[PDB]
């Protein structure tokens, strides 16, 4: 079985089908991958203005628009690694 | 009732407008549950380019996937 | 069923998933579901790490709808099973 | 029922099959199914002139088919 | 289910559709699948140059059926 | 009534030509497929076709690249058409 | 859990970004099991910020939703 159970209330990286990465915390999911997430922010703008990086806490992503969820090795809340901005911006799932 | 209106349009001229700027005018022969439509001697128009693309002869099956609007009696 | 059962046989094999976004991911197949969503353990971005948007990510859930390609080795597959099962399956879906 | 009878009496006729992407395929209708999957023999492909002529059967996805028409 | 269209049964409504189309017309009837019968139907298209200038891109269609499968939003007009 | 799927399973074990969304084609040996047109192909060659444009004249030069792989699963939603080579 | 949060989110302010990049700002009055919504007191906006129209009720097909930004509550 492949469930998103192990990724509950842990830091996650989400790629939307638009070509947009998100750092977030996965609070809830359903069987269509409708993602309930908190403490979301981008990744492409954190190196320019780190205040503007924080989009929000609390949003519903629809499972139709989710491409990818990745599990990241969070030490304790209030920490993550890395940043980027000179990369060939990622594309959409449409071709 | 909308499907009753489409039943009333069997054997009449009808114009079938897709989601895209494309439309299909012809005589409505019938349809199924999903609104796949059988049309006879059909003119295919692209609206955006201001021109017909083909004059069809005989019957076409036009899939109900992209069908947005059905206009009984045709254009004007 | 056919490809669901096919991917159940490849759990614990090393595979490369190439997506609709042009991103290519090496990883070890951990699980699959009825929509052919993939969960991959110990991932690395193949081709180059030109997509650095992960890095700190070791296990990913992939939505089955965003897969373009799954590259496999020839050693992993019985081609006789696949042709026999396929002839039986297309016969099953329509009857 | 009107479509299933259509399906029965267009087997073997020459047809035009247009996809959602706007590609047009012309040839003899070897088979069709209820989901609008198509096989055509002797198929030409049009978009901006002649793009392909096909020498064996070509199989087309019904989910991508916009229309099927008899050619006369 | 959620929206009873009987409250909208006889007034002009605004309907956006999946391919980018906007249509406006008087609701005359409907089904549970959200197929609609509209009268006095106007269809509007959207181009890169037609945004607040949404009036030049106007076709009249009279009595129509809008397919409930491609309906994306419905609101009063 | 042979369905299109019944007639495409007559081409099993044989080399097929698949035209895909995004100006790409594959050629390979058809090991499997289902009703969604998911496909397992062995000994495949992918070809990616692109349009380079001269900046000054706007004249298009067609260019291509190729990838080859032993065994490959293809999701059926990318498939536009199947035929032989 | 998500549709359950939307069922309890009845009466909250919400911002809805659709597939077509249009924004809806309103107060959720109802959802269904397929994620269709009705909302009270509504602002329609393009992604670039153009306010085109204002309505009291609106119905949004769940298939056209990109995401819903809820309050931080």
């Amino acid at each position: 079985t492949s469930a998103l159970e192990n990724y509950i209330n842990r830091t996650v990286a989400v790629i939307t089908s638009d070509g947009r990465m998100i750092v977030g915390t996965l609070k809830g999911f359903d069987q269509t991958i409708n993602l309930i997430l908190d403490e979301s922010h981008e990744r492409v703008f954190s190196s320019s203005q780190g205040v503007e990086q924080v989009v929000l806490g609390l949003y519903i992503v629809r499972g139709d628009n989710v491409a990818v969820i990745g599990e990241i090795d969070e030490e304790t809340d209030s920490a993550l690694d890395l940043g980027n901005i000179r990369a060939e911006p990622l594309n959409s799932v449409a071709h | 009732l909308p499907l009753e209106l489409v039943d009333k349009c069997i054997g009449s001229r009808i114009h079938i407008v897709m989601k895209s700027d494309k439309e299909i005018v012809g005589t409505l022969l019938g349809f199924d549950d999903f609104v796949n439509m059988v049309l006879e001697d059909v003119t295919e128009f692209e609206i955006t380019p201001e021109g017909r693309r083909i004059t069809k002869l005989d019957q076409i099956l036009l899939n109900g996937n992209n069908i947005t609007m059905l206009v009984p009696g045709g254009e004007g | 069923m056919l490809f669901y059962s096919f991917f159940k046989s490849l759990v614990g094999k090393d595979v490369v998933v190439e997506l609709k976004n042009d991103l290519s991911i090496c990883g070890t197949l951990h699980s699959v579901d009825q929509y052919l969503n993939i969960k991959l353990t110990d991932i690395s971005v193949t081709d180059p790490e030109k997509y650095p948007h992960m890095l700190s990510v070791k296990n990913c859930f992939i939505r089955g709808s965003v897969v373009r390609y799954v590259q496999l080795p020839a050693d992993e597959v019985d081609t006789q099973l696949l042709q026999d099962a396929a002839r039986k399956e297309a016969l099953q879906q329509k009857q | 029922q009107t479509p299933s009878d259509f399906l029965k009496q267009i087997i073997g006729r020459p047809v035009v099959v247009k996809l959602n992407s706007g590609v047009d395929y012309r040839g003899v209708l070897a088979c069709l199914d209820g989901y609008m999957n198509i096989a055509l023999e002797q198929t030409e492909e049009y978009v901006n002139g002649q793009l392909k002529n096909k020498y064996g059967d070509a199989f087309i996805r019904g989910n991508n088919v916009l229309y099927i028409s008899t050619q006369k | 289910s959620i929206l009873d269209l009987s409250k909208y049964i006889d007034k002009t409504i605004r309907v956006k559709f999946q391919g980018g189309r906007e249509a406006s017309g008087i609701l005359k009837g409907f089904d549970p699948l959200l197929n609609l019968v509209l009268d006095g139907t106007i269809e509007y298209m959207r181009d890169p140059d037609d945004q607040y200038k949404l009036t030049e891109d106007t076709r009249q269609l009279g009595l129509v059926v809008c397919r409930g499968t491609s309906v994306v939003l419905i609101c009063p007009q | 009534v042979e369905e299109p799927l019944d007639l495409i399973r007559l081409s099993l074990d044989e080399r097929i030509y698949v035209k895909m969304r995004n100006d790409r084609e594959l050629r390979g040996r058809l090991h499997a497929y289902d009703q969604h047109l998911n496909m397992i192909l062995g000994d495949v060659e992918e070809t990616v076709t692109t349009i380079e444009i001269d900046e000054e004249t706007y004249e298009e030069i067609y260019k291509s690249t190729k990838r080859n792989i032993p065994m490959l699963f293809v999701r059926g939603d990318g498939v536009v058409l199947v035929a032989p080579p | 859990l998500p549709l359950s949060l939307l069922k309890t989110a009845q009466n909250h302010p919400m911002l809805v970004e659709l597939k077509n990049g249009e924004t809806y700002n309103g107060h959720l009055v109802s959802c269904d099991n397929w994620m269709n919504i009705n909302l009270r007191e509504v602002i329609c906006t393009s992604r670039d910020g153009d306010k085109f129209w204002r309505m009291p009720e609106c119905y949004i097909r769940g298939s056209t939703i990109k995401y819903l930004r809820i309050p931080d509550e």
